[PDB]
């Protein structure tokens, strides 16, 4: 799960 | 436009009332209904934008992975065969590329052209640059490439505004930050640029900390502890 | 309909998919399309069709909630006055109705009639009273008592069927009284009814469980344990 | 929240 915004 | 009689106030605030529900596709209309008004938005009415099309998309993301892990494990070897996997797989697809091809068009008619501010070109810069991201998540054929780039320049364009007008720990520069990264990582396949991207961004707002007021950055400290989860992630 | 040129094997393959996906719009779409194939629907498929529209109805009752909290608040002493409030509530409870009506409709055309076994046959009784009952939960003028009678006749019919011919630790027949039990307590300000129902039910099924087998039951104690739930919050 | 199902 790489995190975005 | 379904939108077309109705205040852009109204809009504005069905707009909140359905963020408030997690009426996203509603929200999406109504801030779409607003743009399509021809006024600039503010910066409140902006994140309302990006937040409704976020979560509809996102929704759409989520479904598309479940599905096409699915389609992947059906033509894996010992697999037993039709043909409906792939056509809902495609339907999901269809529909996402439908709504960045809504969102990209607001940003080009004419959101963009319009923006003359730092904090709102850079803003809708890393929207178009998001929305190609969304495309190239699912982009198979003679188009990924350019898809690719065009999601790079619309990043890069929003990333040298950023650096040049605004300070390391604004909210909307270390947000495009992470998400610069996280195409390198992920799309561009040049992890060790993602990972550069990521620990200056993280590095420069650290040491700018000082400047700000407390109550003042939530955003930005969140966003930061992103970066580190995505460093800790890929390291 | 939209439905009516894929194959019925086809349509419920894509319910399941949609299903894994929580894609429950298409979930919806897709039983609903099996269902006007004409041919009465297993067990498996009941289960569906059941699940897609409960959840796409929770959803949208869910944001009517929230909207009509707002609009109570809005209509209090002290409070500043537009209708944007009390039309995207419309809104929300017309979708609403229209997603209710189409279920039964559903029921009506032609499920219960053909359904002859007590297991389908009360399901789609239970459905029905579910969804009227859903209708009462927004109704406010001169067809309340009307709905309110339609839930009420529904759920007793199947009642009087899984009393008679289901076993009291029967899923089926512990979800309808769950239901029933709630209808009195929030619809039919019957709350002592509602308490009786809830006991003699969660009573009976304790008593009946020596019968089973252990893995095979696993949704009777789920639905034992709501009972208990509503009890609890109730005395 | 009354537990139904
Ligand atoms: C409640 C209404 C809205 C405006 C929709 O959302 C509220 C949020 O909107 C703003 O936050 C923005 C913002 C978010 C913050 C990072 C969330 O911060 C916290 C602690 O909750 C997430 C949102 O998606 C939003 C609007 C998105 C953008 C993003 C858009 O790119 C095109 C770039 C980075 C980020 C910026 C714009 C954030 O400043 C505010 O600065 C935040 O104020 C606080 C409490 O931190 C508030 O959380
Ligand atoms: C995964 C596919 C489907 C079929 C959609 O859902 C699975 C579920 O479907 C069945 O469970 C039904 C059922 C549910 C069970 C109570 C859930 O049990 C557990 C432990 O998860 C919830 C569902 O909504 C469903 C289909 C609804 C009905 C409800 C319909 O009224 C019109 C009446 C009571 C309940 C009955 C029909 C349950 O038997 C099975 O008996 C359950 O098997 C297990 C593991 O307990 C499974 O959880
Ligand atoms: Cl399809
Ligand atoms: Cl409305
Ligand atoms: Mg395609
Ligand atoms: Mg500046
Ligand atoms: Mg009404
Ligand atoms: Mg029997």
């Amino acid at each position: 799960q790489n995190k975005s915004m | 436009g379904a939108m077309g009689s109705m205040e852009r106030a109204s809009l504005i605030q069905k707009a909140k009332l359905a963020e408030q529900a997690e009426r996203y596709e509603d929200m999406a209309a109504f801030m779409k209904g607003a743009v399509e008004k021809g006024e600039e938005l503010s910066c409140e009415e902006r994140n309302l934008l990006s937040v409704a099309y976020k979560n509809v998309v996102g929704g759409q993301r989520a479904a598309w992975r479940v599905l096409s892990s699915i389609e992947q494990k059906s033509n894996e070897e010992g697999s037993e065969e039709g043909p409906e996997v792939r056509e809902y797989r495609e339907k999901v697809e269809t529909e996402l590329q439908g709504v960045c091809d809504t969102v990209l068009g607001l940003l080009d008619s004419h959101l963009i052209k319009e923006a003359g501010d730092a904090e709102s070109r850079v803003f809708y810069l890393k929207m178009k640059g998001d929305y190609y991201r969304y495309l190239a998540e699912v982009a198979t054929g003679d188009d990924k490439k350019r898809i690719i780039d065009s999601a790079r320049s619309a990043y890069q364009e929003a990333m040298d505004i950023s650096k040049k007008e605004m300070p390391p720990t604004n909210p909307i520069r270390l947000g495009l930050a992470l998400n610069f990264s996280v195409f390198h990582y992920e799309i561009a396949n040049s992890p060790e640029e993602a990972i550069s991207l990521a620990k200056t961004t993280f590095d420069e707002a650290m040491a700018d900390l000082h400047t700000l007021s407390e109550d003042s950055y939530k955003d930005s400290t969140l966003i930061m502890q992103l970066l580190r989860d995505n460093l800790t992630l890929w390291t």
